[PDB]
């Protein structure tokens, strides 16, 4: 054949079957050799179209196409540029088969007819199913030259307005790709509207998309909207990453809770975000302390929040320790009650190391300080042994060591101390011989 | 060590004193505590890449200071550098250049880090956003200039082709990459031939090769509204490239022929040839007007570059200086309707030539230039503008504009001419303003170098200072 003879004439030899292409070890060597040989072959102007028919022979052989898996170098000829596009458009609906074609075309050699390619891609995606459409959308930012990004953005927005299943990959592609400032407001509004109606699987990706692009003042108001819309939902890593990479988002959150939450009760996620912000200036801790002193965030809901949100407690330890230390010295009854219930909940943390650390912190607080602190420490200890003595028996060595060093205290304190030792010893009489 | 670290966060002027105090403590305790090197390295490396909330350039300076002392220390604590590299193009505030310059000793010895960094650069160059792209190409220039190609020639050709693919980009990246091209040009040799071929390919599009037609530059192509082709910087870079090629000793024949043709057409040119002729032709805040402003500032830059080139080659020739005066007349005629691309060495040589240029060999060549008072005013004005740039910023534009020794030598040269002109006996008050700016700038920046400067204009600083006050 003409194509077979031309391929072996120069450039890269086309091994039949599973054999690799016989050419030099260089990407540009093929373009220098085979393209020059084809140009020399192009003395007959009318045979090139016949050579295109010969190229169709290379398209005819399925084994030849599989051996092709080069294809990019052959498709790089300026004269035969539309031929490759026509072949791809014909083989698209015929049939991860199109994934390889998209990868080869994505970030490929440019062409002046990129508008035609964009229109053909849109037409194919109009009929293509969900996964092929998603693959085409992911390949779109590589394919697009970025000059006509506005029209692509408008088309993507229109498709996002209708396609329920394609919202996630389209939003991800738009976030990855650049966009005009005027369309930014429309994108933000569209993303914010679908938050209550968004699916659970694509929820964190959409939340990252809305929280990453916008860095303006009006997002504070959007935070107020996300005070309500996000609360309706009822991985968590993307929020932490966005807050870590965006301190302005932290300031916006702080201002949003300061202005709006004061006269709209509160929410569990608000307290969790407060803890996360405090863990990561530390003004949020002071604001939360002021709010609790005013009488916000009742501990009755805090107990349910700590019980249900096991991951947040298991997420990282020292936030609870810092909060307990801050609330222990509170001058109001609400603050000290909150700290007491907070340590009571923290004792229920499944981590044995964290549990013993919390018990050690309680013993340290009981060790010295104000007498009221010792009284509340003994009160929470008697509440604990009323709750479960077996769990406290595990760390009984520290309690016994602390009790042995009781230099002085009120007679009621000594009565309570020897009561807790006696109760722990006798209730644990199976293994309490070492304490009696 | 805990106090030394905490002082950095405390500082966020006595605050500068506290930050310097923390840097000194960390440097001293690293120099002293031999067993504790790894802990300090891990702590500072983790703190460096924690979060880009604010400028952390002083942390990068500390990183350079700690790593330059102990070269092998970085090799032991490796495999964390790649994690930092994974997210370098997030908040680049020019700290990426310092970080790369600091960790270059790690890169040259280890190939795995080189492969990872090349992967990150490949990710950056194909990115579709300009903000990451600028940092990517800026680091890419440092990568290219770091490794010598004297003897990986095939690797150099491939990576240069990868860089050359970047020429179709935004305006800012095109603007910035020419300085890196000049640096890597001065660093290497075969890269000179390849990159000179690339520049010829770039300029052949805009040259418009012909004869007997006005406006040789096809400026209308780069109208937009926003600019995307800094022609003046391109011509300046090409001029310096050709000058270095001639110094270090066909495309050069084509270059010199094109430059001769365009300057010959330019002297035989007028504003009628250009779109903007005179009187009411443009206005601010109007589409055609904002368009025409771009052509105006661009062709002013081109005129400056051609004046520099013609003075460079025109070794004491009346006709060349007449042509230079013609370009100056065009530049001033356009200027009256409404920075500069000159070099330090050129400005110093020009000032020394104009003032105190006593030599019988001159056939009144400088006499033609000395007739135009506007030329003298412009010559002093460019020096004032560049000195103001040096005072306000760290370094001035143009080639060799960041080596401190060259700047100090050029300042020492300029000050003598300005003092001589004022003492010889408007022009004079402008020289006084220049001298004031020199003295304030050198007081602020070059502290230790004060004595040698006082030796240059002619030990105890007070005697020479009192001599100048007596003057």
């Amino acid at each position: 054949g003409v194509f077979e003879e031309l391929l072996r004439t120069s450039g890269i030899i086309l091994k039949v079957g599973e054999g690799q292409n016989e050419i030099a070890v260089d990407q540009t060597a093929f373009q220098k050799k085979l393209r020059v040989a084809l140009e020399k072959h192009p003395s007959y102007p009318g045979v090139v179209n016949e050579f295109i028919s010969g190229l169709e022979s290379h398209i005819k052989d399925r084994s030849q196409f599989k051996n092709c898996l080069l294809i990019k170098l052959l498709l790089g000829i300026k004269i035969l540029q539309p031929a490759v596009v026509t072949l791809l458009l014909e083989k698209i609906p015929e049939f991860n088969f199109p994934r390889l074609i998209v990868n080869q075309f994505k970030w490929l050699d440019g062409l002046l007819d990129s508008q035609d390619l964009v229109k053909k891609l849109m037409q194919m995606l109009s009929v293509s199913p969900v996964p092929i459409q998603h693959d085409i959308i992911t390949s779109l930012p590589e394919i697009l030259e970025d000059s006509q990004q506005n029209e692509v953005a408008r088309e993507l927005s229109c498709l996002l307005k209708q396609g329920r299943r394609l919202t996630v990959p389209i939003l991800d592609a738009l976030s990855r790709l650049d966009l005009d400032a005027e369309l930014l407001a429309k994108v933000r509004q569209s993303a914010m509207t679908i938050v209550p109606s968004v699916k659970l699987e694509d929820l964190p990706v959409v939340i990252k998309f809305i929280l990453h692009n916008v860095k303006a003042a009006d997002a504070v108001e959007v935070i107020s909207d996300l005070r309500k819309s996000l609360d309706l939902s009822s991985l968590f890593d993307v929020i932490k990453l966005a807050v870590r990479f965006q301190k302005d988002v932290s300031e916006a959150w702080i201002k949003a809770i300061e202005n709006s939450t004061s006269v709209s009760d509160h929410k569990v996620l608000d307290l969790i975000v407060l803890l996360l912000i405090h863990s990561t200036r530390k003004q949020t801790e002071k604001v939360l302390r002021s709010k609790i002193r005013l009488g916000c965030m009742p501990e009755q809901l805090m107990q349910n929040a700590f019980q249900n949100h096991s991951m947040v407690i298991k997420d990282f330890f020292p936030s609870i320790l810092s909060l307990a230390q801050t609330f222990l010295h509170s001058a109001h009854p609400a603050v000290v009650s909150f700290g007491s219930c907070m340590y009571k909940q923290a004792f229920a943390v499944f981590d044995s190391y964290c549990q013993q650390e919390v018990v050690c912190a309680l013993v340290t607080h009981v060790c010295s300080g104000n007498e009221t602190e010792l009284d509340i420490s003994l009160d929470v200890l008697t509440d604990l042994v009323i709750l479960h003595p077996s769990l406290l028996l595990r760390y009984a060595t520290f309690v016994k060591t602390i009790l042995d060093s009781m230099q002085k205290l009120n007679p009621c304190q000594i009565r309570k101390l020897f009561y807790i030792l006696s109760t722990l010893a006798f209730s644990q009489r199976q293994e309490g011989s070492y304490i009696q | 060590v805990d106090l030394g670290f905490s002082l950095m966060e405390s500082y966020e002027m006595p605050a500068q004193q506290a930050c310097k105090l923390g840097a000194s403590i960390l440097l001293e305790t690293f120099k002293v505590h031999e067993p504790i090197r790894s802990d300090i390295l891990e702590q500072v490396l983790n703190r460096v890449l924690t979060k880009a909330a604010s400028p952390v350039s002083h942390f990068i300076d500390l990183l350079s200071n700690i790593v330059v002392s102990a070269p092998l220390v970085l090799q032991n604590s490796s495999s964390r550098v790649t994690e930092t590299f994974d997210n370098l193009s997030f908040l680049p505030i020019d700290t990426v250049q310092g970080l790369l310059r600091a960790v270059q000793p790690l890169l040259k010895v280890s190939m795995s880090v080189r492969d990872s960094l090349i992967l990150v650069l490949q990710k950056a160059i194909f990115s579709r956003q300009l903000d990451a792209r600028k940092a990517a190409v800026a680091g890419f220039l440092l990568l290219l200039r770091n490794f010598k190609i004297l003897g990986n020639e095939a690797f150099c050709l491939e990576i240069l082709g990868s860089l050359r693919r970047c020429l179709s980009q935004q305006a800012d990246v095109r603007l910035m990459l020419y300085e890196g091209f000049y640096d890597v040009l001065r660093r290497n040799s075969q890269l000179a031939s390849s990159i000179m071929e690339t520049l010829l390919s770039q300029i052949k599009q805009y040259y418009l090769p012909q004869q007997d037609l006005l406006p040789p530059l096809k400026l209308e192509g780069c109208i937009m509204i926003f600019l995307q082709e800094p022609l003046a910087h391109l011509l300046c870079c090409i001029q310096h490239c050709l000058a270095w090629y001639k110094s270090t000793v066909g495309f050069e024949q084509n270059f010199e022929e094109m430059l001769e043709s365009v300057t010959r057409r330019m002297i035989k040119s007028e504003l009628e040839d250009f779109e903007l002729d005179k009187s009411a032709d443009f206005s601010p805040s109007s589409g055609v007007g904002v368009k025409n402003n771009i052509y105006a500032i661009q062709v002013m830059g081109i005129c400056e570059v051609l004046i520099e080139y013609n003075f460079k080659i025109g070794n004491f020739s009346k006709n060349k200086f007449e042509d230079v005066l013609g370009l100056f007349t065009c530049y001033n005629k356009l200027s009256e309707i409404l920075r500069s691309f000159l070099s330090m060495g050129f400005v110093s040589t020009l000032l020394t030539a104009l003032f105190r240029d006593n030599a019988q060999s001159h056939e009144e060549s400088l006499a033609v230039l000395r007739s135009s008072t506007e030329f003298m005013r412009y010559a002093v004005s460019v020096a004032l503008q560049k000195v103001q740039q040096l005072e306000e910023m760290g370094q001035t534009d143009g080639p060799d504009g960041q080596n401190p020794e060259k700047m100090f030598q050029n300042l020492c040269k300029i000050t003598r001419v300005l003092l001589w002109r004022y003492t010889s006996i408007s022009i004079s008050l402008l020289c006084l303003e220049g001298l004031l700016r020199i003295f304030n700038t050198m007081q602020q920046l070059y502290a230790a170098r004060i004595p040698q400067f006082l030796q240059a204009l002619d030990i105890n600083v007070t005697e020479k200072a009192a001599f100048q006050i007596r003057q």
